[PDB]
């Protein structure tokens, strides 16, 4: 079945650039052609780049002004988007999308880019701790989003809340929680296991009571 | 090349029928095909309908297109609305360049209002060797989704050094969260701290002690 797969963005500088990259398969690539599109909280869907089936024909949004360029790689059945010239309006996230003629038949799962001057900062975890008991993990002043929290590598799945985090003084923090019976924490240790990927960081901590 | 407005909200009961709007400003409605696409919250977008009318396989017959030709429009008719389908559906057309409407915020009413669950965590003794301490509140199982949140500091208001999020939804319900920013000298100091949640005209309160 179709599978469209962004990777390439993060934190990058006003004025540097970044280049996207979508890799598919579930279908001949060489037969439709491919598109971008971003999403703000604020201003919704924007339509970003269209490129041909066969490649030789490229459109642009308002928006981009000269600054992007859009491509594809029949052989390695990928597209891209570079971004030239970045703002901080450029801060979005992007998704790249399949076309059927005249509609997006497919979407990939969206990646964020970030356009600041601020650098990568890790975030520092703390193991938070006090029938059912409710633990915790404090992922506190990283920059930029996002980052992702499991517990006990997965094996934990319900009970799990992870909270939209606050930004305060340019970093970001947040909590994940979940909620075991008391017989887990007696009988295992659990595990909270943090991941930044703009710092490369991944963190597991044992919550201590 | 043109605008496509949608209105940004719609609220509406289970079981009920709703018809979401998409208004072409300039050129005709008819002369490009118009797609639809529903965005669960922190999700890509789905077809829900493509090239005015029709159906992807797998989604529901409940969905269907219409064009309104006198009002310039395309319409997403909603039957038999289900909780499920409480999503953001962005309409799309194109002339000379792709145009998107700016998304209909669809929310199914009927759900029981609930209290928040709150949950308070002290300061790790791991972040108080950096002399920091963070309390932090969780707030949880409540609808609807308005709260205002406060700290207290041995019984006092204590206001320096909030930070609360927005609710967010999760499944059914709403969170929220926040955190009250100490020295760590502040926080072995005082004999205790609470953090108090009022909603729908009810406080919820827990306390930290050192």
């Amino acid at each position: 079945e179709v599978q469209l797969v962004e990777s390439g963005g993060g934190l990058v500088q006003p004025g540097r650039s970044l280049k996207l990259s979508c890799a598919a398969s579930g279908f001949t690539f060489s037969n439709y052609g491919m598109a971008w599109v971003r999403q703000t909280p604020t201003k919704g869907l924007e339509w970003i780049a269209s490129i041909s089936a066969g490649g030789d024909k490229t459109y642009y949004g308002d928006s981009v002004k000269g600054r992007f360029s859009i491509s594809r790689d029949n052989a390695k059945t990928t597209h891209y988007l570079q971004m030239d010239s970045l703002r901080s309006e450029d801060t979005a996230t992007y998704y790249c999308a399949k076309t059927s003629r005249v509609y997006f038949d497919y979407w990939g799962q969206g990646v964020m880019v970030t356009v600041s001057s601020a650098e990568t900062t890790a975030p520092s975890v703390y193991p938070l701790a006090p029938s059912m008991v409710t633990l915790g993990c404090l992922v506190k002043g990283y920059f930029p989003e996002p980052v992702t929290v499991t517990w006990n590598s997965g094996a934990l799945s319900s009970g799990v809340h992870t909270f939209p985090a606050v930004l305060q003084s340019g970093l970001y923090t947040l909590t994940s929680s979940v909620t075991v019976p008391s017989s887990t924490w007696s009988s295992q240790a659990v595990t909270c296991n943090v991941a930044h990927p703009a710092s490369s960081t991944k963190v597991d901590k044992k919550i201590v009571p | 090349q043109f605008v496509l407005t949608q209105p940004n909200s719609v609220s509406t009961n289970l079981g009920s029928t709703v018809k979401l709007s998409c208004k072409r400003s300039t050129g005709n409605i008819g002369s490009n095909y118009v797609n639809w696409y529903q965005q669960h919250e922190g999700r890509s977008p789905t077809t829900m309908i493509y090239r005015d009318d029709k159906r992807p396989d797998g989604v529901p017959d409940r969905f269907s297109g219409s064009i309104d030709r006198s009002s310039n429009s395309a319409l997403l008719t909603i039957n038999n609305v289900q909780t499920e389908d409480e999503a953001d559906y962005f309409c799309h057309s194109y002339s000379s360049g792709i145009v998107f409407g700016g998304g209909t915020k669809l929310t199914v009413l009927g759900q029981p209002k609930s209290t928040p669950t709150l949950t308070v965590f002290p300061p790790s003794t791991e972040e108080l060797q950096g002399n920091k301490a963070t309390l932090v509140c969780l707030i949880s199982d409540f609808y609807p989704s308005d709260v205002e949140v406060a700290w207290k500091a041995n019984g006092a208001p204590i206001s320096q050094g909030v930070d609360t999020a927005n609710p967010t939804k999760q499944g059914n319900k709403y969170i929220a969260s926040s955190f009250l920013r100490l020295t760590a000298e502040q926080w072995r100091s005082r004999n205790s701290f609470t953090c108090q949640v009022t909603h729908e005209g009810n406080t919820v309160e827990k306390s930290l002690s050192p």
